[PDB]
Formats: structure tokens, C-alpha cells, sequence
């Protein structure tokens, strides 16, 4: 079985009791406003044991801006259990697979590989693509003054990334960076046409995050704080 | 890329002949195309095709790596470096991390050049490992540097053994600087099992000095060259695990009255660690973090220049 | 100036032409990068056709000694 | 793996050849001109140029010991020099910044003359470089200078009687050092970045000469409607272009600016390696050391005599 979005982040999916069958959403804002601290409060409640309130699940990290930072995942672990060990967070880590891309290229190489992994890994229910969007400028300058030629990569990898999505029920969380001057879509209509739940990150610490929902137009607002313990919301 | 002779083992002349000629050329339309149309044509094996798409998907792919082992890896092949400065060393929770960029941003005579020129001091003589700086402006001076040594130790020989572990390079644009940072990646390549030399920190002063003139127009040439720089640093950084400090300017928007990097929203999101300088004399600056992954963002503490 | 008389080609003074740069001074305000996508020319060889500008249009070397000697 | 976007290659044939599957140049590596031609869709020069451009240091101890044998460029003011460390170095960009008046262009002159004096005195013994943007030039007041530096050296010479000083002071004559002074005039902001283009060719054949002097940093006249030739330049046209002179040929390069006038851009603040700003206090000149990588700030005394710059 697969656990609903609600079951995941109850704060953020009250009225999203449904069990997943494909889900796609995207994190978007500028920079520090704590989309990755977001995943790693996701990440957190689903490697944790379900003995500590979480669901334990597994999940992979593809960390493009390789600005992944084991040891803040580590003091989050080690502040949201009450009981904390060296072996318990070791256990805690064996749950999570993370993945380094350097070009969009090599990222598509990876998803066609990752058909492997999935298989061999029925509980592998999240799936983290952090900076979608880190390739964005060097492909459009290497594609020339065709549009096809500029997303022809990060098209394909879209539609691998939607069969992944369907093929295996899985809920795939992807971050994208505010680059040009709200909300400015740049990616390709391929990637677009997705995505289903899209979420606005804003500094006042104290955060907001603004989330509007596709399938039925609905906009809400939520706060939270980070401290030593990760994501809080208020 | 393209599909050539030796890539990969099983690749025969013919074979590329009959796919070029069925519009497969790279390694991208063999892994996404229909292997059974190809198969049918061209008079070629399935299982051919099969075992090739396999090998190449195994060499070209990243593959992952479980969060234990890499706990594991990173408890030991992590190390802070000591700035040689006390209170910059408790603003950054015992100094520089290897392994991520850290930027310094600042006004003109904030103290960048200063920082770097003492924690390079610091490693060559107090750690005794090889650096690399990469000059852009001509802020390093060797009577500087001597200066700064010889208020660690009266040895004139330790000294000279000092002044002897820093690499001075001149790089005056990009091409110059990405060609001396792919320099240094095949380096590293080569001296895979190197431990007496192997610099272990990278210092980048100005990176602003050159990035920023490739940014004019409507072209978006520079963008891609500064992302392209960026992603060198970054490799540098994670794949070969080294200490990489980079300098940028600060400036304030018309509008936007606070103080930011100079290179714009994409160059934003680049570097890990973020340390801005400011100013209230010859010393008496002002640091706090405007970027981190590990510690809240606004606290300041003051730093003494004539002092250290 | 006009690029022409320079000693441009004419097909590459066409081309620049087709964006609206037809003098010394158009040619030399922008930036290598901007000439290089204009131009379709590498980097080295917009250097080169920089040189050839600019010795169009830089000043002639004299010496003090010259000065003095009237 | 060298990404093809990391090399100066013309976009349009950099366009081409990632339609044609290439990604990195150690693929181009082993083709030759004629099959690459073929395989994409440039011509046979642009393959060898791509071909060219795809196939093509010292220690801290090293540095210091080359800023030691190699000098620096005194100024006849003794608190100037020492706050300067010893002179006007080399291999480094120097900005003089103040109001009209206080003494740039006389500084710019005493240098060019300075940087003659024979190395067994402790100059240099280079050749000048003058780029003049205002026209404040001027040969009889080097001239002065010239005969004041000589006297000078004569009377310093006395003392060693007739060791090599007789032999070098025969060669420092007013004539000898007056032919070793090039004058540039440039009269717009065109000319200017024309003349920073050829710089270096020109360097390439007077190997002799240390020290290069751009006595006007933006035109006086101002209300720039040219304003965009202003952005080019500045733009890496006097920051990189400078310290890449300075570098290569071993030289000192002295930049001069009206617009600071007190204690043009805000990335032009990172220019200059050094900015000495001059100004008056209590109807007396001062220099004050704003910005070094090596000297603490200090400000000191200086004036101005029929001699030259020279101390209170
Ligand atoms: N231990 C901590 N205690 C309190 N606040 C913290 C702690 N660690 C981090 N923070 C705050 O949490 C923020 C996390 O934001 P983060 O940098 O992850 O955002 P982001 O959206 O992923 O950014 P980017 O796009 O630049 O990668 C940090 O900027 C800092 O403000
Ligand atoms: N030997 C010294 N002793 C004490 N203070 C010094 C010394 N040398 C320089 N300083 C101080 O350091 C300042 C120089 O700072 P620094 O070179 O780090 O500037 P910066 O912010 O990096 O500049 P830029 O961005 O233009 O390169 C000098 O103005 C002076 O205040
Ligand atoms: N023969 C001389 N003797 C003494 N002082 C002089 C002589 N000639 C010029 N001066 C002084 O030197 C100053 C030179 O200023 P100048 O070099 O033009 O400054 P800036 O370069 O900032 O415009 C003048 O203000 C003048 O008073
Ligand atoms: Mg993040
Ligand atoms: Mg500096
Ligand atoms: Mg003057």
C-alpha cells in the first residue's frame, strides 16, 4: 500500500486524504527560504521509525547543486528523536539514497537507470529532485535560437520522469529556483502540463509558504519557523 | 556524446555505420530508441543491441549511494579549517568546511583579501598543506604574506618553507581561470594517491572580476559561462573534496535597499556558505552570516584587521 | 569610420550590418561576447578583427624628445 | 571532461556541434579537419580553428624574491614612499584619485621621469609609456624635472668617485632621457579603448619599458552622452585589460581619477590594486592610503616645489 499525501505532511495536505497514485509537486522561491530544509522535514518524517512518529519509507535524493549537507540531516535526525544514538541514526540513513547529476545529459543517463533501482526497491515512495532547474542556461545557450533544440534534453526527462511517476506510485517532490522576475515559468510546457500541486516559498526564522492547487484551484497559506529541530509550523 | 570506435567495448565501424545511417548517433538515441525496430533493421543482433545499451548505461550513468556509507566517508574525509582569526572562527562554528564553496562579500576594502591572505598564512604554516591562489586583481603580495608569517614564528626557515607551500596563479578572464581549474581537476586526476603536495584549498579572489563583463546585452552567453564556472567550483568542492573560498562585491538595489552579491539570482543560489563584511579605521569590521546550512542567518560579531 | 573602409569583408560587414552596426564606434562599445554571437567569429579572431579596428582608429606614438624637438 | 561551453569557440559552430551529438572536447581530439568538415556542417577553416583552439605556476618564495631584485619606482617624497613600501611598485595597478589641483598629473611626470634612473643608483632603469586623456601633458616642466633628477645623481655620485656611477651617469642625459618617454594623446573614449586594444602589440616590441600611465580615467569634459562607451570600458576595459599589462610585461601601470574626491560605478571601487587619495587639509596637500592589500591606511605629508613632488 501507499500512504496519502495527508499521512505524509498533514500540516500542508489536510484535504488531500486520497492514497497516492502518481503525484507531482513543485517548490519554488528564491534562495534561503527553506524549500530544502522542507525536504529534509519530508525526508525526516518518512526515514524515521514509525516507533518515533514517522513512516519509514525510503527515499532519493538527485542533488544537482550538490548542496546536499549530510551532517544538518544528521542533527535534524538527532534532534527529533528522543532517544539518540549513533546506530539509531545509521538505521535512520539506510533508508535515504542520494544521487549527484553534473549535467542534464547525465541526468536523463541516470533516470533511464533508475527503472532498476525502482524495481528493486518496492518501499521507495519519495522521490527528491533538488534544482530541476540547474542546467536551465547552459542548455538554452547550447540549444541555439530553437526552442526544440533548448528543452530537447530536459523534455525527455520529463517524460521519463511522468513514467517513472505513473509506473510506480510514487510522489515526486521537485524544487525549481526563481530566476527571473512570483511566479515566472521557464521550464518546458512538457514539465508543466505535470504538475499538480505547486508551492511559493517567502522569508517572514519565520517563513510563509503560499500553496495552490491545480486540481481544484484552491490557495492557502501557511507559517512555520526552522530551529535545531528542523521545520515547525505554526 | 558520439558514438566512435573504443568507447565502449562491442563497438565495430560497420555497426555506427548502420545506425548513423538509421539516424542513431549518440549514446542518448541508442539508450531512448526502440532496440526492436533497430534490432529488425540493419541486420543486427537484439542481444547485441541489449548488451550494448546495457554497458554504456553502466559507464555513463551515476548510480547511487546509500546515506550510511556516505555518513560513514564524510566523518572522516570532512575537516574545518581554522581561519587563524578568533572571532571569524566562532562565527563560522571553527571555520572553513572542505567539501562546500564559501563566499566572502564585501565592499571595496572590506577585508576579503585580508581573510584569504590569512587563512592561506594559516594553512601553509599552521597546517603546513599546499594552497592554490588564483589572482585575478593583484591583491596577493608575497611582503604581505612574509608579513603575516613572521607573527607566527621567528624561524626564518619555517618561514621560507611557508612561502614555499603557496601557489600563485594569474588568471585575468574566464578562460584563463576555467582553464586553470581544469588544470587542476586533471591534476587531482593524476596524483590520485599524492599526500606530501595535493593543495587542499582553493582560494578564487574576484571571482566577480571576471565573470561580471561577460554580462551585457541580450545575450545569454554569459550566464552560461558564469554557470559553467560555477559548476567547475562545485566539482572541485564536492568531488574532490577540497576547501573552496571564492570573493564576490555586494551591492544595493535602488529599490531593493539592502545589501546582496553582485552577480545576479542565478549566481545567488551557488555558493554553500555566505560571509558578508561591512564597516561601522583601518580595522574594526563587522562579519555575520547572510547564507548557511547549519546555523540561523544575522548574527554579527566584530573582527580586528591591524590585529590579525 | 564605416566598417567597409576598415578593410572588413563585405559579407561579414553585411552581417553586421543585418544588426545595426555600421561604424568604428558601434563596433568597439560592445563586449567581446556580444561580437562573438554577432559576428559568428571565435573569440581569437574577434580579437584579431578588435586590433584591426582599433588601429583605425587609435592615435599615433610620439616621443618627448619629438615634442621638444618641435 | 571538458565541456565544449568552456572553450572560446564561436557560438554558431559550438551551436553546431552539440546538434551533432559532441558534448566534450576530448572528442574532437582524434578528428582531423577534413572528416569533421563533413560530420558537421562548417566549413574547413572553422574545423581548423576549432581543432587549434581545442588542443592548446611559481611559488610565494618565488614572488618574493622577484619584487625584491625587481624595484620599485620612488618619488622623491620620503613619507609617500614609506607608507607605499618603498615606491610605486611593479606588476600592480595604482589609482591616484582627487579633486582637480591637488597634484596627480605633477606625480604622473615626476614618476615617468623616476623610472629612468640607473639600476646602480636603485632605479629601475625603464623607459615611460604616457597616455594623456585631458592634455595637461606637458615637456618643458619634465624637462625641469629631468635636470633636477640629474644634479641629484651628480651630487649622490661624489662619494663613490669612480666606481660604475661614473659610467651610468654618462648614459642618464636629458636628451637620452626624453627619447625614452611615448606619448599617446587619446581624444575620446573610442581612441582610448582603441589604444588599450594595441597596448600590448606595441609593448611586445619595447621590452624596455616599466611604467604606463593613463593620466585621466573618464574625460573631462563629462555630460557623457556617450555614456555607453563609459560602461564598456570600465566594463574590464581598464580592470582586467590593466592587470593583464602589468602582469605579462613586468610593469607598473599608474591610473588617474577626478571623479573620487573624497574619503563612476560601484564595481569600479575594486579596480585599482592601490588608491591613494590626495587632498587638502588646513590648506596643506595629504595623501591618505585608502585602500592596500599590503599597508595599513596612513595619511602623510607632501608639496610641491620647483623641483618636484617633494616633502614638507
Ligand atoms: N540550525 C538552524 N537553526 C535555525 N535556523 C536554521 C538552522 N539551519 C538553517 N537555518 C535556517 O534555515 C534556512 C534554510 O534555508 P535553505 O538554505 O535550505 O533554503 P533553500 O530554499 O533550499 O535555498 P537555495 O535555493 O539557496 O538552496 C537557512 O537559510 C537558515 O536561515
Ligand atoms: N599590513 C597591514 N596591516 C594592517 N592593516 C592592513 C595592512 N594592509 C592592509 N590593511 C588594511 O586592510 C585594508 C585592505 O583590505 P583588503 O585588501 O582585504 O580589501 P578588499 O575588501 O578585499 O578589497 P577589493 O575587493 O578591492 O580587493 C587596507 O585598506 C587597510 O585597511
Ligand atoms: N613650477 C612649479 N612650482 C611649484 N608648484 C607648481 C609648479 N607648477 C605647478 N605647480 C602646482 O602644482 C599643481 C599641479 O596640479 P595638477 O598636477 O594639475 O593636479 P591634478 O593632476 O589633480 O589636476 C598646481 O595646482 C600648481 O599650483
Ligand atoms: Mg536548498
Ligand atoms: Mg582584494
Ligand atoms: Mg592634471
Amino acid at each position: 500500500g501507499r500512504s496519502s499525501l495527508k499521512e505524509i505532511e498533514p500540516n500542508l495536505f489536510a484535504d488531500e486524504d486520497s492514497p497516492v497514485h502518481g503525484d507531482i509537486l513543485e517548490f519554488h522561491g528564491p534562495e534561503g527560504t527553506g524549500k530544502t530544509e522542507m525536504l529534509y522535514h519530508l525526508t525526516a518524517r518518512c526515514i524515521l521509525p514509525k516507533s518515533e512518529g514517522g513512516l519509514e519509507v525510503e527515499v532519493l535524493f538527485i542533488d544537482t547543486d550538490y548542496h546536499f549537507d549530510m551532517l544538518r540531516l544528521v542533527t535534524i535526525l538527532e534532534h527529533r528523536l528522543s532517544q539518540s544514538s549513533e546506530e539509531i541514526i545509521k538505521y535512520c540513513l539506510g533508508r535515504f539514497f542520494l544521487v549527484y547529476c553534473s549535467s542534464s545529459t547525465h541526468l536523463l543517463l541516470t533516470l533511464y537507470s533508475l527503472e532498476s533501482m525502482f524495481c528493486s526497491h518496492p518501499s521507495l515512495c519519495l522521490l527528491i529532485l533538488d534544482s530541476l532547474s540547474a542546467f536551465y542556461w547552459i542548455d538554452r545557450v547550447n540549444g541555439g535560437e530553437s526552442v526544440n533544440l533548448q528543452e530537447s534534453t530536459l523534455r525527455k526527462c520529463s517524460q521519463c520522469l511522468e513514467k517513472l511517476v505513473n509506473d510506480y506510485r510514487l510522489v515526486l517532490f521537485a524544487t525549481t529556483q526563481t530566476i527571473m522576475q512570483d511566479y515566472r515559468p521557464y521550464l518546458c510546457k512538457a514539465w508543466q502540463q505535470l504538475v499538480k500541486h505547486r508551492m511559493f516559498f517567502s522569508k517572514q526564522n519565520q517563513f510563509s509558504l503560499v500553496s495552490r492547487c491545480l486540481k481544484s484551484n484552491s490557495l492557502k497559506k501557511h507559517f512555520f519557523i526552522i530551529g535545531e529541530s528542523g521545520v515547525e509550523f505554526c | 556524446g558520439v558514438l566512435r570506435v573504443g568507447l565502449c567495448p562491442g563497438l565495430t565501424e560497420e555497426m555506427i555505420q548502420l545506425l548513423r545511417s538509421h539516424r542513431i548517433k549518440t549514446v542518448v538515441d541508442l539508450v531512448s530508441a526502440d532496440l526492436e525496430e533497430v534490432a529488425q533493421k540493419c541486420g543486427l543482433s537484439y542481444k547485441a543491441l541489449v548488451a550494448l545499451r546495457r554497458v554504456l548505461l553502466a559507464q555513463f550513468s551515476a548510480f547511487p549511494v546509500n546515506g550510511a556509507d556516505l555518513y560513514e566517508e564524510l566523518k572522516t574525509s570532512t575537516a574545518i579549517l581554522s581561519t587563524g582569526i578568533g572571532s571569524l572562527d566562532k562565527l563560522l562554528d571553527a571555520g572553513l568546511y572542505t567539501g562546500e564553496v564559501t563566499e566572502i562579500v564585501g565592499g571595496p576594502g572590506s577585508g576579503k583579501t585580508q581573510v584569504c591572505l590569512c587563512m592561506a598564512a594559516n594553512v601553509a604554516h599552521g597546517l603546513q598543506q599546499n594552497v592554490l591562489y588564483v589572482d585575478s586583481n593583484g591583491g596577493l603580495t608575497a611582503s604581505r604574506l612574509l608579513q603575516l608569517l613572521q607573527a607566527k614564528t621567528q624561524d626564518e626557515e619555517e618561514q621560507a618553507e611557508a612561502l614555499r607551500r603557496i601557489q600563485v596563479v594569474h588568471a585575468f578572464d574566464i578562460f584563463q581561470m576555467l582553464d586553470v581549474l581544469q588544470e587542476l581537476r586533471g591534476t587531482v586526476a593524476q596524483q590520485v594517491t599524492g599526500s606530501s603536495g595535493t593543495v587542499k584549498v582553493v582560494v578564487v579572489d574576484s571571482v566577480t572580476a571576471v565573470v561580471s563583463p561577460l554580462l551585457g546585452g541580450q545575450q545569454r552567453e554569459g550566464l552560461a559561462l558564469m554557470m559553467q564556472l560555477a559548476r567547475e567550483l562545485k566539482t572541485l568542492a564536492r568531488d574532490l573534496g577540497m576547501a573552496v573560498v571564492v570573493t564576490n562585491h555586494i551591492t544595493r538595489d535602488r529599490d531593493s535597499g539592502r545589501l546582496k552579491p553582485a552577480l545576479g539570482r542565478s549566481w545567488s543560489f551557488v555558493p554553500s556558505t555566505r560571509i558578508l563584511l561591512d564597516t561601522i579605521s583601518g580595522g574594526r569590521r563587522m562579519a555575520c552570516l547572510a547564507k548557511s546550512s547549519r546555523q540561523p542567518t544575522g548574527f554579527q560579531e566584530m573582527v580586528d584587521i591591524g590585529t590579525w | 569610420k564605416k566598417l567597409k573602409r576598415v578593410g572588413l569583408s563585405q559579407e561579414l560587414c553585411d552581417r553586421l550590418s543585418r544588426h545595426q552596426i555600421l561604424t568604428c564606434q558601434d563596433f568597439l562599445c560592445l563586449s567581446p561576447l556580444e561580437l562573438m554571437k554577432v559576428t559568428g567569429l571565435s573569440y581569437r579572431g574577434v580579437h584579431e578583427l578588435l586590433c584591426m579596428v582599433s588601429r583605425a582608429c587609435a592615435p599615433k606614438m610620439q616621443t618627448a624628445y619629438g615634442i621638444k624637438a618641435q | 571532461q571538458r565541456d565544449l561551453v568552456s572553450f572560446p569557440l564561436s557560438p554558431a559552430v559550438r551551436v553546431k556541434l552539440v546538434s551533432a551529438g559532441f558534448q566534450t572536447a576530448e572528442e574532437l581530439l582524434e578528428v582531423k579537419p577534413s572528416e569533421l568538415s563533413k560530420e558537421v556542417g562548417i566549413s574547413k577553416a572553422e574545423a581548423l580553428e576549432t581543432l587549434q583552439i581545442i588542443r592548446r605556476k611559481c611559488t610565494a618564495l618565488e614572488l618574493l624574491e622577484q619584487e625584491h631584485t625587481q624595484g620599485f619606482i620612488i618619488t622623491f617624497c620620503s613619507a609617500l614612499d614609506d607608507i607605499l613600501g618603498g615606491g610605486v611598485p611593479l606588476m600592480k595597478t595604482t589609482e591616484i584619485c582627487g579633486a582637480p589641483g591637488v597634484g596627480k598629473t605633477q606625480l604622473c611626470m615626476q614618476l615617468a621621469v623616476d623610472v629612468q634612473i640607473p639600476e646602480c643608483f636603485g632605479g629601475v632603469a625603464g623607459e615611460a609609456v604616457f597616455i594623456d586623456t585631458e592634455g595637461s601633458f606637458m615637456v618643458d616642466r619634465v624637462v625641469d624635472l629631468a635636470t633636477a633628477c640629474i644634479q641629484h645623481l651628480q651630487l649622490i655620485a661624489e662619494k663613490h668617485k669612480g666606481e660604475e656611477h661614473r659610467k651610468a651617469l654618462e648614459d642618464f642625459t636629458l636628451d637620452n632621457i626624453l627619447s625614452h618617454i611615448y606619448y599617446f594623446r587619446c581624444r575620446d573614449y573610442t581612441e582610448l579603448l582603441a589604444q588599450v586594444y594595441l597596448l600590448p602589440d606595441f609593448l611586445s616590441e619595447h621590452s624596455k619599458v616599466r611604467l604606463v600611465i593613463v593620466d585621466g580615467i573618464a574625460f573631462p569634459f563629462r555630460h557623457d552622452l556617450d555614456d555607453l562607451s563609459l560602461r564598456t570600458r570600465l566594463l574590464n576595459g581598464l580592470a582586467q585589460q590593466m592587470i593583464s599589462l602589468a602582469n605579462n610585461h613586468r610593469l607598473a601601470v599608474i591610473l588617474t581619477n577626478q571623479m573620487t574626491t573624497k574619503i563612476l560605478g560601484e564595481s569600479w571601487g575594486h579596480a585599482a590594486t592601490i588608491r591613494l587619495i590626495f587632498h587638502w587639509d588646513r590648506k596643506q596637500r595629504l595623501a591618505t592610503l585608502y585602500k592596500s592589500p599590503s599597508q595599513k591606511e596612513c595619511t602623510v605629508l607632501f608639496q610641491i616645489k620647483p623641483q618636484g613632488f617633494r616633502d614638507t
